[PDB]
RNA sequence: AAUAGAUCCGUAACUUCGGGAAAAGGAUUGGCUCUGAGGACAUUAAUGUUAACUCAGAACUGAAACGGACAAGGGGA
RNA sequence: AAAAACCGUAAAUCCUAUCUUUUAAAGGAAGGAGAAGUCGUAACAAGGUUUCCGUAGGUGAACCUGCGGAAGGAUCAU
RNA sequence: UUUCAAAGAAUCAUUCUUUUUAAAAUCCGAUUUUGUUACUUUGAGUAA
RNA sequence: AACCUGGUUGAUCUUGCCAGUAGUCAUAUGCUUGUCUCAAAGAUUAAGCCAUGCAAGUGAAAGUAUAUAUAUAUAUAUGUAGAAACUGCGAACGGCUCAUUAAAACAGUUAUAGUCUACUUGACAUUUAUAAGGAUAACUACGGAAAAGCUGUAGCUAAUACUUGCAUUAUCCUUUUGGAUAAGUAUUUGUUAGAAGGAAUUAUAACAAAGAAGUAACACGUAAAGUGUGUAUCAAUCGAGUUUCUGACCUAUCAGCUUUUGAUGUUAGGGUAUUGGCCUAACAUGGCUAUGACGGGUAACGGGGAAUUAGAGUUCGAUUCCGGAGAGGGAGCCUGAGAAAUAGCUACCACAUCUAAGGAAGGCAGCAGGCGCGUAAAUUACCCAAUUCUAAAGAAGAGAGGUAGUGACAAGAAAU
């Protein structure tokens, strides 16, 4: 039969998960969730790869069994999920909050957040949607639905979903001061303040992002992510702040140790 | 005089009674023109009256035959490049594009196609915009940098 | 059955592999006549039901007029675009003509407006003398081995005189 | 003794390129009930008056048979 | 439900013609190689009739003649 | 064959950067747009 | 590492080829083999035939339990478990091979404003109830044939299998609140208006109609109210199907092809999930072509790749992976979301097995091995310990796969 495939070689493993070659023939296809398989990991490599707290995979599920991961505040057992471009990772044995974030290099690393700043999550929407009786209902990027929006929310802002009341805050907008991530360019991991926009007729629409050290980038609309305004990235960055090292003074920073 | 067939055309769409004919914006950048919005024609694949909407990509290219019934054959001359011997070399495809009464084609001139829905079963582009371009020859033979 | 086995854009063949993959499909023809109402379901691909009428007595029917429907029988079949022998052996199409009652119509616009939103429409006379005849004619529009119900919008004006004019410089 | 009528499909070696050739070799063929096309004539684009049998298609039907007798090439190397 | 028809999908067998690929075949007619065989002087010199070409005819064979050419000739020249 | 050129700082004697010089819409003497394409520079989409 | 030498001759200079030379992740083969690491391996021809053994099932809170056993306070209530069984779900993944395939596939690059979409996730619904009806398995009892994934009557009983079926929400006037009012989700048809996209016959609202499938009659237990199973829609997800554009091996001793049997298009219809000559009827006479069509060959699956490089290029690409096709070779078909599936079925031929002679069942181009072919290719080993899959998802399977075995296919380190 020709039906849904259900495997992937681990050569054909994807780009950023960063796998071995020798390391056994397939890597685990993740089941449909809230983001694409091309943009997002598995909590079996997230935890092992990264976190390192085991050695086997019948180890991690015997982790799993154990209701301690947490996704978005809640429950969550299989061991098939994608966390996911933007989201909160709760594990309560430890009492310790990990968020997912990117690196100037390319790759998903979980970055250590507090209780009080790991209860709010930013979600762009990808949709605007009318339903019976006009109510307005905004489809994100999260695989999340979320009705009655303000008329204030246009298509490409970003709004502070809040984890447990499942309801919007506030918005934040897209204007040439407005902090916005990459999401999988090939310069992905850089925050800038976007000098512009070049909106095009009937095809991609080209977007000028602006630096900290004045270097200046092109995307594609499809793939930015509002971050925060002018103020400040309003969610903790990783280590490297999302600003992009060059290659030859990157390496003069790694010599000189 | 707009009917002879042994139907109807019907203009699907286009109301008859309430209110307060039926044309389209098209977007893309090109107009309507005042022929098509204040003619009398009924057809089902035109453009600018019918039920299609552009969509894909657009191309040009030159009449070759108009002989049909609302059918016309666009070919789309370019050049190829050849790594081997680095000069570029001609090659050349046609394409059967569908044609709206309200623009007359003429052999030889420059019109310009956009992708539709699949209409027939090798006709899948209709035409937008047409300019008058003389010819001196055969339309065949006739190349142009388009 | 869709989409292999048939000459090429150019002129040639093209030569056959690709053995016919099921999703191709190409369902037998359904054939909906007059007579007792009885229909059948279609296991459709993915699972979605399709109702295959294979004879139909009744269904819906709009005046475009006054913008209404009123539920009826159709009577006879007269007319069809295609091919004559689907109107000489009585079955039924999406653009077919055929004949209704007057009855029901008749007796909501006595109802409505009196007299044997937006009323006061004027009608037609041509139409006014149909109807006192009592059997009209009317353009199906639906299809009815698709949804396994008939409805169709009674014909007026200059349609219903080119239809007409084909009917009976004339046999 | 074998068909042989008519329509349709197809038709080789050779050749003086004109033919061979109806090559060879096949398919259809009744009855009843219908559909379409093929003209002339007169009124201020439209409505009327009126005539052949000729082809193409369709269902239905019969003990699968229908150039039903009469009439009529056996082909090929 | 067996069973029956219908347009339809169409398996499989045979006939007919064509195409593609190997192979038989009495004899005929070529080429090559072989070995000191047989017949001649054809060609390389003015090769003992300058050579060669195109074409028609003839001879045992190399060849010859007729017609129109070329010098790659045996002449760069009263 | 259809816009040429001129002018100024910074290494060593040179190279290099920068300003304007017609007409037509845009702004109350200044603020600024004036073919297509091949071509070429850049980018983004770029599976492992 | 941008390389030349012997050979025409009495000797010489040339054009010119023969030969020398080195590589192959390119095979076979001859000799020889003191180590270790690492590991290609019945593609070449026979997509030829196969003995045999296996290769896909599924139960730890949670459908169903007098097959069945135990343990607690005293036949009372609970449990802990449970083969056989009905049902759900997968079995349509994987693995293997390359015969067909020459604008078909494939790759890059679109569109789907022309569609569908299992599991999961997120929002969320419309016209007897102190709990409703039968209909049956396993089993018990009589059998039968040689035999197989064989089966009759009798009795039964269940379920989250099958099937009937138990409020109420929204809106307007005086204006917290009194009154009045409306009651269909998709899908289909007819009539109007009309947050986004670039453009809607978009989202949606109103009216006239039809009308599915439902909204829990199902089981367990978490905060010092929850979960499981299952149901309507929307969206995403894991995808698939059509589809635009550009791109290829040799050959003219293939120059005119296609069009009664759809060729090209228009109109209308059937059909499909959507569109389309996909198909039907009518009408038109059209479409391709020395920029090499139609044809023929390919000891031709396509691609990123491999061999060689001064740089250009030429040659191999079955082969770790992506995509396509196939399971003897055509044809057909059920179930199922998804198969024209082959360790699913039906029919033909060619094979071939068992046969009490009446009749049954078959596909190793899956992991091993046999025959045949040829110069040519490894064990009828161990185990799911690693990866990852399936399900009622920790405790069970997995010839997917890892290890072991044979191994001078190649490669690297280094004694005598």
């Amino acid at each position: 039969g020709k039906g849904i495939k259900k495997h992937l070689k681990r050569v054909n493993a994807p780009s950023h998960w960063m796998l071995n070659k020798m390391g056994g023939q397939y890597a685990p296809k993740t089941s449909s969730g809230p983001h694409k398989l091309l943009e997002s990991i598995p909590l079996v490599i997230l935890l092992r790869n990264r976190l390192k707290y085991a050695l086997t995979f019948d180890e991690v599920k015997m982790i799993l069994i154990q209701k301690i991961v947490k996704v978005d505040n809640k429950v969550r057992t299989d061991c098939t999920f994608p966390v996911g471009l933007m989201d909160v990772i709760h594990i309560t044995k430890s009492n310790e909050y990990f968020r997912l974030l990117y690196d100037i290099k390319g790759r998903f690393v979980p970055h250590r957040i507090t209780n009080e700043e790991s209860k709010y999550k930013l979600c762009k929407v990808k949709k605007i949607l009318l339903r019976k009786g006009r109510l307005s209902i905004a489809v994100t990027h999260d695989g999340r639905s979320i009705p009655y929006i303000h008329p204030d929310v246009k298509v490409n802002d970003t709004v502070r979903l809040d984890l447990e009341t499942g309801k919007v805050l506030e918005h934040l907008k897209f204007q040439v001061g407005s902090l916005v991530m990459v999401t999988a360019g090939h310069s992905v991991g850089r925050v800038g303040v976007i000098s512009s926009i070049d909106k095009n007729m009937g095809t991609y629409d080209i977007i000028h992002v602006k630096d900290s050290r004045n270097k200046v980038f092109a995307t594609r609309l499809s793939n930015v992510f509002v971050i925060g305004d002018n103020t400040k990235p309003y969610i903790s960055l990783p280590r490297e702040k999302g600003i992009k090292l060059d290659i030859i003074e990157e390496r003069r920073n790694r010599l000189k140790a | 005089d707009v009917q002879h067939e042994r139907a109807y055309q019907k203009q699907e769409g286009a109301s008859f009674f309430n209110s307060k004919r039926y044309w389209k914006k098209v977007g893309l950048g090109f107009a309507t023109p005042k022929e098509a919005k204040e003619g009398v024609y009924v057809d089902k694949k035109c453009p600018f009256t019918g039920n299609v909407s552009i969509r894909g990509r657009i191309l040009k290219g030159m009449v070759i035959s108009n002989k049909m019934k609302r059918t016309i054959i666009i070919r789309r001359n370019y050049l190829h490049y050849v790594k081997k011997y680095n000069r570029f070399e001609k090659r050349h495809k046609n394409i059967p594009c569908h044609c709206s009464p309200c623009f007359d084609v003429k052999e030889g001139d420059i019109v310009t196609v956009g992708q539709c829905r699949p209409l027939s079963k090798t006709v899948r582009f209709n035409v937008l915009h047409v300019e008058k371009h003389q010819i001196f020859g055969s339309a065949r033979k006739q190349f142009v940098l388009f | 059955r869709d989409g292999r086995h048939k000459l090429r854009l150019t002129g040639g063949k093209k030569k056959i592999h690709k053995k016919k993959r099921k999703y191709e499909l190409g369902r037998p023809p359904s054939n909906t006549k007059l007579g007792s109402r009885q229909v059948h379901v279609v296991r459709g691909r993915g699972r979605n039901y399709k109702y295959r009428a294979i004879k139909l007595d009744s269904g819906s029917f709009s005046w475009p007029t006054f913008g209404i429907s009123k539920n009826t029988r159709i009577i006879d079949v007269v007319y069809n675009a295609s091919n004559n022998e689907l109107v000489r052996t009585k079955t039924l199409v999406k653009n077919c003509i055929v004949v209704i009652d007057s009855h029901p119509f008749t007796t909501w616009y006595e109802n409505t407006f009196g007299t044997t939103i937006g009323k006061s429409k004027n009608i037609d006379p041509l139409l006014l003398e149909q109807f006192k005849q009592g059997r009209v004619l009317a353009c199906i529009s639906s299809r009815p081995g698709q949804c396994g119900k008939a409805d169709g919008y009674i014909i007026e004006g200059d349609e219903l005189l080119f239809y007409k004019r084909k009917m009976d410089k004339r046999n």
